[PDB]
């Protein structure tokens, strides 16, 4: 962001960021396993604070 | 004597779960039976022998009131 031109940013990306391999090693895909909510409580007792 | 004025305590942590997150009966007759067999084995020899003495006095007492009569 700021004073940049998109055409120049794209050319620098092709020159410096094209040695990254684009298909996953042994092409195993990620998938987000969801995370559950639990109603509960934790109490840290310290009277010198 | 109200809640934030009772004692002084440091470094202890409490973890608790909501009542709607829990089962009502996790274990009822698979821990309820062997735990009362532990609590019964701990009390019996302090509580029972005085009442075995009331039994042997009741049985002897109501046996010298019958034979006082009719020979």
């Amino acid at each position: 962001a700021g004073g940049v031109e998109h055409r120049q940013l794209l050319d620098l990306a092709q020159k410096h960021f094209s040695s990254l391999s684009g298909t996953y090693v042994e092409d195993a895909v990620p998938a987000f396993t969801p995370c559950r909510f639990t109603g509960s409580e934790i109490r840290h007792r310290d009277d010198a604070l | 004597r109200e809640f934030g004025h009772l004692t002084r305590m440091r470094h202890v942590i409490t973890y608790s779960l909501s009542p709607f997150e829990q089962r009502a009966f996790p274990h009822y007759f698979t821990k309820g039976i062997p735990n009362v067999l532990r609590r019964t084995r701990a009390c019996i020899l302090r509580v029972a022998p005085p009442f075995v003495v009331f039994y042997l006095v009741y049985t002897w007492g109501t046996q010298e009131f019958e034979k006082s009569k009719r020979k």
